[PDB]
This record gives structure tokens, sequence and C-alpha cells, in this order.
RNA sequence: CUCUAGUCUGGCACGGUGAAGAGAC
RNA sequence: AAGGAGUCUAACACGUGCGCGAGUCGGGGGCUACGAAAGCCGCCGUGGCGCAAUGAAGGUGAAGGCCGGCGGCGCGCCGCC
RNA sequence: CCGGCGCGCCGGGCCCGGGUCUUCCCGGAGUCGGGUUGCUUGGGAAUGCAGCCCAAAGCGGGUGGUAAACUCCAUCUAAGG
RNA sequence: CAGUAACGGCGAGUGAACAGGGAAGAGCCCAGCGCCGAAUCCCCGCCCCGCGGCGGGGCGCGGGAAAUGUGGCGUACGGAA
């Protein structure tokens, strides 16, 4: 019975979400994780709806 | 000891608590668990909604909750009996019944017998024999696009009555609300004591004439 | 005069139309029937009396009322009780009078 | 019907009809042993509103259990404690002698499953019971359905775990405002669910 | 995070920064809230004024739901109804007066405390306070009663 | 100091059938 | 040589960081490999705490001032629009 | 391999309802309840249980969180499953 | 709800229930009172079938249980004719 879990307020959570999400199409955040994506046409990587095909 | 500045607690912690703890480490697994039941319930009666039977309009009593309205146990027997239903066949219908309600008013009363009237007329029902229709039921053109209804039948919302911007008239203006709150508690508060003085008034003054 | 309804007062509460219904069938009970009345007062002449309401009779002959009344409320409990089994006990002692003299 | 006028005759035992008749069946049973076979029910009425149906499988046994309080099964006097706990001879049982009754009649007779007890008489020093029991193996139980529900193993031993009228009146149960303290279960299914601490996944 | 305590920095030093003189012994004072009377009586005076005694009356079934009563100030009064009814009464020159309801909103009481804006009003509510009531008799208005 | 086995004593019940007598209000 | 002693849960106080803000919080419930996670519900916000206190309780419950007219008291005051 | 979900047939059962009037009938006793004792409960002039004594009624009885009397109300139908 | 009403050398400490939101949701049967020719139940022998949870119909001037009460209608939501 120790306090395994933890809460975290929902307008939090989707604030991260927003964060994380605004921090995937800029080039330097990319590859400071590490991502090789020196060929990648665009940062905001958008395909057609046939991949889901 | 007692610090400096704080609450003084009692903690109920005296006896064998360490015994009876109740983890929640199978709350994710009660959860599936009753989801699957719920499912199989529901794929087990495959035209009859999944909520269940129909519930009635209700009042809640003490006075906290007395302006809300709820779902209750069951019709009742007047109420039934108003919308013509009989009591030993709402049941094979979906009409959830409870013989132990009273019906103390007139207006849930006509508001239950409008909700059964509301649910004979949504109610689509299936032939006895699947071959042969009879005489009390659905036709087939109504049992093909006969569906399974999701969350409670005819669910109960609480409607408030909207009311025009009205002008105040000379007679509203002059309504002294806390006078009559003072006055009205006042005369409940006194007032059998006030009939008490009026007989003992009336049994002094009536010996005078003897 | 202008009047509201109110929930302090004499006539206190929202207001609506009381309808009347048939009385509730689990109410009846204790009422008595022509048959369970015959039943009893047979039992009745066939037992007799009880020790102590035969005791309570003796003391209702020579009208001491209040003494048979404390003496009832000591033998079987609460009040009500006693004033109904008095009650019931003086109206069979007149009805042995009435039976006796012609 | 005349069961009528015998239910209304056993509610004037004060009588001289009930007072001989009570006396003489007290000083009968009091010839006989702690426990034997009645061969019918001696009050029949009220075995038939308990349950007793005059059919083949259903017995009827007769029994006395000794009177009083319970004496603390302890040496001379010597409990040994707090001031609290010295009392040994004003204490009393938590279960009524007609639940004693029961279960030292469904002990004796463990092939049987017992259904009620009624009160036939007492005097100082006994009281004076008779217990109706069912054999859940007699065909005339089995076959019948209003009555089969007594053969199943869930009704073992009602009268030993407190399922029978009179045990049932100890436990304290039922609806109201006077008996919340066996919420739940029972007396000690509220007290577990009242003391267990909940303890959540995210408190 | 447990790295982040102060036993993590007590390691080395014997007493544990609960001293050399005095030990960490058990319960030195005693258990709980021991010694209110005897012992612990200045604590008990200096910060937990009136502890110990009885005052007033008791109530044996005291349901709290018989004495629910929730109260709503006339500044919070216009927060009860939409923006477009006050613009509306505003705007309004029949002088027609919006009705609010505040047992709708979840209120049995009006209190009178803060100002109301010169427009006309029609309050329904439970009880009314007679501050409550004047405040909307001046800036000209009904105090409609309901049970 | 506060209790307690045991024991003495009073009441109620098991607990009836008669004869006399002395009684209080 | 190895093991070896301020830990875990609950409650409270204060400080500090974050989010929202007179509101805030789904912790219980429901919907839809990692995943027993994450997401969603808003007529699921019930309910908790905060937004109102005080009295043992019945109960009560959080600025006013000036001017004009009228009535009363003997120029001021009170009541009244 | 087992079981469920169904259809046809045989041998059986069951020979059935609803509504309005009219006439009838209807309840669980050494139990409720009262006193006292002991345990128990948050239950406090006694919440529950038990021993002993007393011991019911039928427009009755129980409950209506302060003992009791009177008077109205409200709400169930205990002592069988 | 709620560490609340309440209990407590009213000290230490102990401590529910109702209302409300959900998970689940299903209701019923006797005795009595009555009416039906005991209209009811169990066991043994034979015939055929089922036969690995001992049952079905047909015979037996076969035996018992039961009127000191079995079965059908019928149970407080009223019921019967
Ligand atoms: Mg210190
Ligand atoms: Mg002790
Ligand atoms: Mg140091
Ligand atoms: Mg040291
Ligand atoms: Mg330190
Ligand atoms: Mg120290
Ligand atoms: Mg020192
Ligand atoms: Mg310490
Ligand atoms: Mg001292
Ligand atoms: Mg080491
Ligand atoms: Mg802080
Ligand atoms: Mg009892
Ligand atoms: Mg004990
Ligand atoms: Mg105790
Ligand atoms: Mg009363
Ligand atoms: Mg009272
Ligand atoms: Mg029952
Ligand atoms: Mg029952
Ligand atoms: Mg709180
Ligand atoms: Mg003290
Ligand atoms: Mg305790
Ligand atoms: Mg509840
Ligand atoms: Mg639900
Ligand atoms: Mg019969
Ligand atoms: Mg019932």
């Amino acid at each position: 019975w120790r306090r395994w879990h933890r809460r975290v307020n929902t307008t939090q959570k989707r604030y991260a979400i927003c964060s994380a999400l605004a921090a995937s199409a800029l080039p330097a955040l990319v590859m400071s994780k590490g991502h090789r994506i020196e060929e990648v046409p665009e940062l905001p990587l958008v395909v057609e709806d046939k991949v889901e095909g | 000891a007692p610090s400096r500045n704080g609450m003084i607690l009692k903690p109920h912690f005296h006896k064998d608590w360490q015994r009876r703890v109740a983890t929640w480490f199978n709350q994710p697994a009660r959860k599936i668990r009753r989801r699957k039941a719920r499912q199989a319930r529901a794929r087990r009666i495959a035209p009859r909604p999944a909520a269940g039977p129909i519930r009635p309009i209700v009042r809640c009593p003490t006075v906290r909750y007395h302006t809300k309205v709820r779902a209750g146990r069951g019709f009742s027997l007047e109420e039934l009996r108003v919308a013509g239903i009989h009591k030993k066949v709402a049941r094979t219908i979906g009409i959830s019944v409870d013989p132990r309600r009273r019906n103390k008013s007139t207006e849930s009363l006509q508001a239950n017998v409008q909700r059964l009237k509301e649910y004979r007329s949504k109610l689509v029902l299936f032939p006895r024999k699947p071959s042969a229709p009879k005489k009390g039921d659905s036709s087939a053109e109504e049992l093909k696009l006969a569906t399974q209804l999701t969350g409670p039948v005819m669910p109960i919302r609480n409607v408030f009555k909207k009311e025009k911007a009205r002008v105040i008239t000379e007679e509203e203006k002059n309504f002294k609300a806390f006078a009559s709150l003072r006055m009205a508690r006042a005369n409940a508060r006194l007032f059998g004591i006030r009939a008490k003085r009026a007989k003992e008034a009336a049994e002094q003054d009536v010996e005078k004439k003897k | 005069a202008l009047r509201y309804p109110m929930a302090v007062g004499l006539n206190k509460g929202h207001k609506v139309t009381k309808n009347v219904s048939k009385p509730r069938h689990s109410r009846r009970r204790g009422r008595l029937t022509k048959h369970t009345k015959f039943v009893r007062d047979m039992i009745r002449e066939v037992c007799g009396f009880a020790p102590y309401e035969r005791r309570a009779m003796e003391l209702l002959k020579v009208s001491k009322d209040k003494r048979a009344l404390k003496f009832i409320k000591k033998r079987v409990g609460t009040h009500i009780r006693a004033k109904r089994k008095r009650e019931e006990l003086s109206s069979v002692l007149a009805a042995m009078r009435k039976a006796a003299a012609k | 019907g005349a069961y009528k006028y015998i239910q209304e005759l056993w509610r004037k035992k004060q009588s001289d009809v009930m007072r001989f008749l009570l006396r003489v069946r007290c000083w009968q049973y009091r010839q006989l042993s702690a426990l034997h076979r009645a061969p019918r029910p001696t009050r029949p009425d009220k075995a038939r509103r308990l349950g007793y149906k005059a059919k083949q499988g259903y017995v009827i046994y007769r029994i006395r259990v000794r009177r009083g309080g319970r004496k603390r099964p302890v040496p001379k006097g010597a409990t040994y404690g707090k001031p609290v706990h010295h009392g040994v001879n004003q204490l009393k049982f938590a279960r009524s002698l007609q639940s004693v009754a029961e279960e030292r009649a469904g002990r004796h007779c463990g092939a049987l499953r017992v259904l009620n007890s009624y009160w036939v008489g007492e005097d100082s020093t006994y009281k004076f019971f008779e217990v109706i029991l069912i054999d859940p193996f007699h065909k005339a139980i089995r076959r019948n359905p209003d009555t089969q529900w007594i053969t199943k193993p869930v009704h073992k031993h009602r009268e030993m775990r407190g399922l029978t009228s009179a045990g049932r009146k100890s436990r304290g149960l039922g609806k109201g405002h006077k008996f919340h303290h066996t919420i739940g279960g029972s007396r000690r299914a509220a007290w577990r669910r009242r003391n267990t601490l909940q303890l959540h996944r995210y408190r | 995070p447990s790295r982040l305590r102060k036993t993590r920095k007590l390691r080395g030093h014997v007493s544990h920064g609960h001293g050399r003189i005095g030990k960490h012994r058990k319960h030195p004072g005693g258990r709980g809230n021991a010694g209110g009377m005897h012992h612990h009586r200045i604590n008990f005076d200096k910060y937990h004024p009136g502890y110990f005694g009885k005052v007033g009356m008791r109530h044996y079934h005291l349901k709290r739901n018989q004495s629910f009563c929730p109260t709503v100030n006339l500044d919070k009064l216009w927060t009860l109804v939409s923006e477009q009814t006050r613009v509306n009464a505003a705007k309004n020159k029949t002088g027609a007066a919006p009705i609010i309801d505040v047992v709708r909103s979840g209120y049995y009481k009006v209190l009178g405390k803060g100002k109301l804006p010169k427009q006309p009003v029609i309050v329904k509510a439970k009880f009314f306070s007679r501050r409550a009531e004047e405040k909307i008799k001046g800036v000209g208005g009904a105090c409609v009663l309901v049970a």
C-alpha cells in the first residue's frame, strides 16, 4: 500500500501534450533528440491518406 | 508531545488497522470485468435496451433535494391502472414496477402516466411466434428496423419553466417579504398557546354567567 | 392581499393537488370480523378469566377504580393497555349484572 | 375452521383448562429423557404455521433445556484480569434457550434439517420445545418443488449457522434505525467494513 | 525522492540530528494528546482555548439536510442569469423587469451585501433578509417568496 | 482501594388439597 | 569479509514549484505486447474545499449622505413619498 | 471430443384470461409489550441481545433518537419461509 | 455524508445513520380464512423404453402415509364466488 500512482491535473496533461506537439515542429529540438532528419523535406511531415491503407 | 502551534488530531490508528487494509490494485481489472459482463448481457437481450426497464419520474425528499427530479425504482399500481397496463404483464415488456410506492400528488401521477403512454407508443413488440404474427404486436416493417437502445430509456432531465421579464405591479412593490416571514414564523410558534389562552379566557368568563 | 407560498409558517410547503385513492390494504389489519369476534368470545366462555383480571374485577366491583387501574398497569405494562383492559373488564362486569338482573 | 379456535385457545394460558394441560404435560415431559422423538406434533396449528406439513419425512423431536443464565466456566473465582471481567454469576448467554434446543436436536440428528421450533411447556428448571425436522433425502421432500430448497447443501445446519427463526432473533438483524450495527451480512460484516481502511490507487 | 531528504546528509553524524544529551527516545512526554490537563496544559491553553468542557444543548438525531439553506449575496445576484438577460433590460424601454430564480441556481436565502445596478429586478427566493429586500425595493423591484 | 467464588438471609416462580384462627382498611 | 539501524501509510501546519482561477478537483463510475497505461465524459460536478459569519438555541445575517414635498413634536428632530 | 444456440416429429401434460358492479373473507402468542439484571452499541431516563418475573390487544400493534399524561397526524404490518 | 450527530475519569480516545451520485437490479411462497367426493404423496411385483445426475407411460379385488389435514385456487400489491 505504498503510493505507487500519481494523479495529474487534466489541464496540465493537455498543456504538456501541447508543449510536446509544438516542440516537434522545430528543427533544433528534434535534432537535439538525435533523430536523423537532415534529408526530411518538411518538419511537420504530412503524408497522404492512402498510407492508412 | 505537542509542537508550538497546530491542530489537536485524533488519528483512528489504535487498532490493528494493517490487517484490514483494502488495496485497489484490481480496480482496472474489475472495470474490464464489469464492462465484459455488461456487453454480454447486452448481447443476451439483443433487441431489448441495455439499461433495462424504464424507470419513473420521481421527486426527491428531504429539503436539500426537493427541487431535483430522479429515476425511481418502479411505476406504481395507481399509475399502471390509470395507464391501463396490467401489473403482471408490465414486467414482461420492460416496465419497472414496485408496489410499495404511493401517489400523494396528482401532477407526478399524471406525469408518470404520460411517461407510460409515450413509452408504449415507442415500444416495438415482436410476435411470440416468429412464424405467425398476433394481434397486439408490431408489424414486420418495424421489426427489421428495431435496434438496441444505448443508455437509459427516455432519460430524465430536469426542466425549468422559463418566464418573461414582467412589468412589476404596485401590489408586488408593496409585499414585505421579511415581515411576512417573521410574522408567519411567530404565528406558527405561538399557535397552540394562543388557542389555549383563548380557551382559558372563554372558560373563566363563562363561570360568571352561571 | 398578496399571498405567496412559503417554506415557513402555518401552511408551509409547495402547493399540489391532493388526489384521493383507495386506502392501502396493509392499513386494514387489526379490524374485527364478525367471525373472529365470535371465535374470541367463544374461547372466552370456554376458558374463563385470568387470575389477575379476576382480582381486578373484584377491585372494580367495590368501585376502587384508581387502584384497579394501578394494579392492571403494574400487571400488564403500559397505561394505554391498562386503560383498554380496564374498559373491557368493566364492560364484562356490567354484562354480568344485566344477565342476572332479570 | 378448528385451527383458529385452537390458536385462540393457546393464547389463554392463565385459564383453568390450559393451566391443567400445561402442568400435566410438563410433568409428563419431565419424566422422559432430555431428547426424544415425539410421534406427532403436540401443537399442530403452530407447527403448521411454522412450516410443518403432515406427510412422510417430516419429523418432530421434543427436547428440554435447563433454565437460567450462563455461569462463566472458570475455576473457583479467578477469572484473571481487570475488574470489568470479574463477572461470573449474573452473566447471560447471547442466544435463546430455544436456539440451544434447536442445535441440540440438530447435532444429534445430523442427517435431518431443522426447520423451526415451538414452546410446549416449562417449569422452574426446564423449558420444553418441539423441533420440526425435515429429511432432505426422502422422495416426498425431494420431488415436491415447494420444499426442495432444504435439500440443498447451502442449508446444512441452519440452526448452527443461526438461520432458523430462534437463532435468527439473536443476531440483531432487521430494517430500521434500531439495527444499524448489522448493516451488511451481519454484526461482524458491519464491523469489517467500518474498520477496513480503503486505500485507493490515487488516494 | 529519498535522495532529496535530510537522511542522506546525516550519514556519518552520530546522533542523526537528534542530540547527544537528550536522545531520540520513544515517547518522552506521553502518546498523542496525553497530559492536556497536567504537563501540556501551557500549550493547550496558549494555542487551543476552550478545548475542555461542555457547552450547549445536545441534538441526538441531527441530519444536516433539514437546515440546508445556501446563501447568495446581491453582488452575485446578476451572475445567475445570462449577460443578454441583463443588457436587454438595460436597453429596454417598457420597464419590464427580468426574473431571477435563485432556487433554480441552487440558493435558498438572499442576503444583501453588495451594490445593485440601477435597473428593476424580480427576485424569487425561499428566504430574504431585511437589508436584501430593502436594497431591492430601493432600486425598484419585487421580492417574491417561493416554497 | 475496588471487586469476586463460596456462604447466610428476604422476595417471585415451580407450588397444589382442605380445616380452623388472628387480622388491617 | 559480508549484512547492519529516521523507513512506509494516514492526518495537520508552514514554505516552495506548476496549472486553472471565484472558482477548482474526476480521486468513484462509465465510453473507447507496452496497455493494470494513455484519452474522453459536463444534464456523470453528485460531492469535497473555497465564496459568510455569529448565537447554547429558536434564529438572524455584513456603508450611507444631501435636497424637495407632507405629517408630528417645539429652528432642529422623527416618521413618510 | 464436449456443450450451448435452433428446427421437424413422437409420447405426454394444461384444458386457462381481462374489466365494471353485487355478496362474502382477511392473518403468525409465554409472542409483542412492561419491570429488573448482565453484556453490547454512537444510541445518550436504557440501540441491540439474553436470563428471571409479569404478561397482551384487535378503529389493534410497532415506529416517529428526552422519561410521562392527553389529543391529532404520518408510516409500516412483527412474532412463518 | 464524516472524523460529523453522538458516546467518553466529556480525559485518553471512540464514533454511525438518513438524504444524494453510481455498480447491480427480480421478485415471490405458505399457515390461517374458505371451496372442491384426499381431488394429494411414498414404496413394492410385472411389461416395454430411457438407461454413466434412476426417470416415462401401462397394469396390479398390491401395500402404506394422510381427515390430529395432502393437493389445486388463493397471501396483504388485497383475495374468493
Ligand atoms: Mg520538539
Ligand atoms: Mg478496563
Ligand atoms: Mg555535527
Ligand atoms: Mg546516542
Ligand atoms: Mg533535528
Ligand atoms: Mg528530548
Ligand atoms: Mg538531561
Ligand atoms: Mg520521535
Ligand atoms: Mg497534578
Ligand atoms: Mg558492508
Ligand atoms: Mg502551498
Ligand atoms: Mg423480541
Ligand atoms: Mg463479554
Ligand atoms: Mg462497550
Ligand atoms: Mg407523538
Ligand atoms: Mg420526544
Ligand atoms: Mg415476511
Ligand atoms: Mg419476513
Ligand atoms: Mg468535511
Ligand atoms: Mg476529567
Ligand atoms: Mg469501540
Ligand atoms: Mg442511502
Ligand atoms: Mg444505474
Ligand atoms: Mg389447505
Ligand atoms: Mg409484504
